[PDB]
């Protein structure tokens, strides 16, 4: 919800299946006995759907790999030769 | 005290103990989510021992 | 439908599935957003 506040109207990960889970929860409310198993199963289905849509958005839509590569190159000194040359050039400024 | 054996369960008390230990192990072993938690017969839908 | 028949049951199915604030949000903002 917080991301959809800032993100354009990308629908729920579950979209129209949210109401299906609502109907399942209503059946659970109609169940005379609370079963943890059925509740956990429904929760896990919703979780898995949301997590899969989030993963798809992050890897394909949000290019998580590019950001991780950038972080490796800069934060993790992944471009060790580049950061070595940078250190060699900036040493006089950064030695003080 | 040896008197703690349940006479009505006594013929099956050993098997009961072994089964309880096995079930406690399975639930106490971090089992991967075993599909043998079939969504079919709920233990609540299982007829109780009573 | 909401509250306009008697025997009808779907008229309240959303009202039992969804909370009154969320139901009202979905019911009001969609036409409002469309018109805006």
């Amino acid at each position: 919800e917080n991301q959809n506040v800032n993100l354009t109207r990308k629908g729920s990960i579950l979209k129209n299946q949210e109401d299906t889970f609502a109907a399942e929860l209503h059946r659970l409310k109609q169940q005379p006995l609370f079963s943890l198993v059925d509740f956990e199963q429904v929760v896990d289905r919703i979780r898995s759907t949301v997590a899969e849509h989030l993963w798809k958005l992050m890897v394909e839509e949000s290019d998580l790999l590019g950001q991780l590569k950038i972080i490796k190159d800069f934060y993790l000194l992944g471009r060790g030769e580049l950061f070595q040359a940078f250190i060699d050039t900036a040493q006089h400024m950064l030695k003080t | 005290r040896q008197h703690t054996m349940v006479s009505f369960l006594k013929p099956v008390l050993k098997q009961i103990i072994m089964a309880g230990k096995s079930m406690q192990l399975l639930k106490n072993l971090q089992c991967a989510e075993s599909t043998t938690c079939q969504a079919g017969a709920r233990d609540a839908e299982r007829k109780s021992l009573y | 439908p909401q509250v306009q028949s008697a025997a009808d049951e779907t008229a309240v199915q959303l009202s039992e599935l969804l909370t009154l604030p969320v139901l009202m949000k979905r019911s009001i903002t969609a036409p409002l957003a469309a018109h805006i």
